[PDB]
């Protein structure tokens, strides 16, 4: 009875998103603002402000009522 | 995150009709409700009247969110309206009066999308003499738990405007073909606002919104996209989704062609039997 | 207005907590009927209204309903008969590695669902881990949680019980993401495996004491751009105490886990996808069931 872990499937009706640490080596990065020292002191880093972009643009592309 | 929000799941409908069926059922239970308090009396609103009341004071609150001090987030923009759609989605202009429900739905955005600002600022961002703004901040919290109430608690609003930032980081990291694709942007945003006027945001996911407004200003700049939704979004082996998008697209475009604004003579004759039927509410 | 009010569960700041019936279903909810100028419905409740209604997982506390009248708003939960803190502070319960392995592996599920849809709760503490009568294990006290990822908002950093606050809040982060919520959920680990608060801190500056003398006071290597934070005062090089030493008990797949949960660079720091991918969770022994997690009664 061991656990393994499950990517947690959610359906985004709309296109992939690049994960999070593709982003860079993917070249979004250079289309958003860069984030500041205390910002990624703090721990925001601006692949999460591309990233939250990117997913809802995506979210409901597909989708119909 | 939209792909599970109460708006997709509760607020986003099949067709103009039905929200024409909505705003109709809400007029005719106003008229019943009015009727049975004690039938065909000129003194109410048809839905049309009411929807152009609702249009007019739909662009009364993003006057007064442009005006307002401190400068309003366009979300918080975007989210009183959306809140003001629904609201009169379901309720009838002959009931709650536009224009109080105009100022809860920005009190409640701004409480909602934690724009801190402290009531007397709110009602000092109104033109009216003091008492008026206190006697407009009691009605804005008497209201308050009504529009809660129906808007069903649902209260996450998604605007267009965070996927168009997303579409935009999109092309300019995997679609080289369109250069700049910041030269869109002004004019997507143009139609973007246009497509905040009609019934848009009622019918389609605001990334469609986003996504047809990115579009249209790129036809509008003679530049094809075809190939960004084809190869670029992956809809090149799926044609069935690539038609539905077109499709969603040009419908959303129609739905902005068809869209009328209210006629100033015609808004000031509905304001005054607006005042009418709420003076003997 | 179909509730019918059983007992008295709890008051707090914003609001009072009663046991309920919902007669329309005879099921047993937790009320939480706001309290009180001049400024409307309280943006607390508000708060939980609006992402409560925007999240659906096992581990994160369902909002039933809500309801009120003018300016007082109550809020329907699912009932839940207790919290992490009772059983970290009953003596007479004991934590084995698997009930600390359930904990932990629910905790970091519903923070996933959570982060996933950008959202911190950020106010992560035994507390508001309450247990279901099936043990399972969920998430509240939505009243502090804000959606992250957004440039345009600064948030504050007075935001997490002192305890399990993360540096970089003591430091005066204002923009932060995952990290916050994270390192709690290593404090409430370190909880589970002490049954005594980890990091107990008096004040700001004692409770940054306290984290760099169990820890270490972090190096440039460590944590990068920590002296731009806008409260950050430079501290004495406390070498910290290994983690094996704090935590005598614990297999070296949670001591990797801890120092993951534990790292000063928030960025560096797991979230808590990575987290559950840790091989501390995929060893033996497996997850207790919640049917027989332990039950303070
Ligand atoms: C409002 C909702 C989330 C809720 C559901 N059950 N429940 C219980 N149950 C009784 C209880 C007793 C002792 C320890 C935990 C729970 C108590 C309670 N108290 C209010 C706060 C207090 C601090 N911890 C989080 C609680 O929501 N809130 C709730």
């Amino acid at each position: 009875a061991l656990y393994e872990y499950q990517p947690l499937q959610i359906e985004t009706y709309g296109p992939h998103v690049p994960e999070l640490e593709m982003l860079g080596r993917l070249g979004y990065l250079n289309h958003v603002r860069a984030a500041s020292p205390q910002d990624l002191a703090g721990g925001y880093t601006s692949s999460l402000a591309c990233h939250r972009a990117l997913q809802d643009a995506f979210s409901g592309l597909f989708w119909q009522p | 995150m939209y792909h599970n929000s109460s708006q997709k799941r509760h607020w986003t409908f099949s067709s103009e009709e039905q929200l024409a069926r909505l705003r109709a059922d809400a007029n005719r239970k106003f008229r019943c409700k009015a009727v049975a308090n004690g039938p065909n009396d000129p003194v109410f609103l048809e839905p049309h009247e009411e929807m152009t009341l609702c249009k007019y004071y739909e662009k009364r609150l993003l006057e007064f969110c442009s005006v307002f001090k401190p400068a309003m987030p366009r979300s918080v923009v975007g989210t009183a309206c959306m809140y003001f759609k629904r609201f009169y989605l379901n309720n009838s202009v002959m009931e709650y009066h536009p224009r109080i429900i105009m100022l809860t739905c920005a009190f409640l955005a701004c409480k909602v999308d934690e724009f801190n600002v402290s009531s007397p600022q709110f009602v000092g961002n109104l033109r009216e003499s003091p008492l008026g703004q206190e006697k407009a901040l009691e009605q804005i919290l008497e209201y308050e738990l009504l529009l809660i109430q129906q808007l069903n608690f649902h209260l996450i609003v998604h605007n267009p405007y965070r996927p168009f930032e997303g579409f935009l980081i999109d092309l300019k990291t995997r679609y080289p073909i369109l250069e700049n694709p910041e030269i869109l942007r002004k004019t997507a945003d143009d139609f973007l606002n246009r497509i905040a006027l009609t019934d848009a945001y009622l019918l389609y996911t605001p990334s469609q919104i986003a996504l047809t407004a990115i579009l249209s200003s790129a036809s509008r700049a003679g530049i094809t996209m075809e190939s960004y939704l084809s190869e670029s979004l992956m809809l090149k082996e799926n044609r069935t989704c690539l038609s539905q998008l077109l499709d969603i697209m040009k419908s959303m475009r129609n739905l902005v062609k068809k869209y009328e604004p209210p006629r100033s003579e015609e808004v000031a004759v509905l304001k005054q039997k607006l005042e009418r039927c709420h003076s003997a509410e | 207005k179909r509730y019918e009010k059983l007992d008295f569960l709890g008051e707090g700041q914003f609001a009072t907590v009663y046991k309920a019936r919902d007669k329309n279903t005879n099921q047993i909810v937790a009320i939480k009927k706001i309290k009180l100028a001049k400024d409307g419905i309280n943006r607390t409740a508000l708060r939980e209204i609006k992402l409560l209604q925007e999240l659906s997982h096992p581990n994160i506390i369902g909002l039933l309903d809500a309801f009120g009248h003018k300016s007082n708003i109550s809020l329907v939960f699912d009932f839940m008969e207790t919290d992490l803190e009772v059983i970290i502070k009953d003596n007479s319960l004991v934590l084995t590695p698997s009930h600390i392995k359930a904990y932990m592996l629910m905790t970091l599920q519903g923070l996933e669902y959570l982060h996933q849809h950008w959202i911190l709760h950020r106010d992560l503490k035994p507390n508001n881990l309450l247990l279901d009568e099936n043990g399972v294990l969920k998430l509240a006290d939505f009243g502090l949680a804000k959606s992250f990822g957004s440039p345009n908002r600064a948030y504050t950093h007075q935001v997490v019980t002192r305890w399990y606050r993360a540096p970089e809040l003591l430091f005066g982060a204002r923009m932060y993401g995952v990290g916050v919520d994270m390192w709690a959920v290593g404090c409430i680990l370190a909880e589970l495996l002490l049954r005594v608060p980890f990091l107990p801190g008096d004040s700001d500056l004692d409770q940054l004491t306290r984290i760099f003398e169990t820890l270490g006071t972090p190096t440039e290597e460590q944590w990068p751009d920590m002296c731009s934070l806008p409260d950050y005062v430079t501290f004495k090089s406390f070498p910290g105490i290994p983690l094996h030493h704090i935590f005598s008990a614990a297999g070296d797949d949670l001591l990797d886990l801890i120092q993951g949960l534990f790292l000063f660079n928030p960025c560096a720091r797991i979230t808590a996808t990575q987290a559950l991918k840790m091989k501390y969770f995929s060893n033996r022994p497996g997850p207790t069931p919640g049917c027989q997690l332990p039950r303070p009664n």
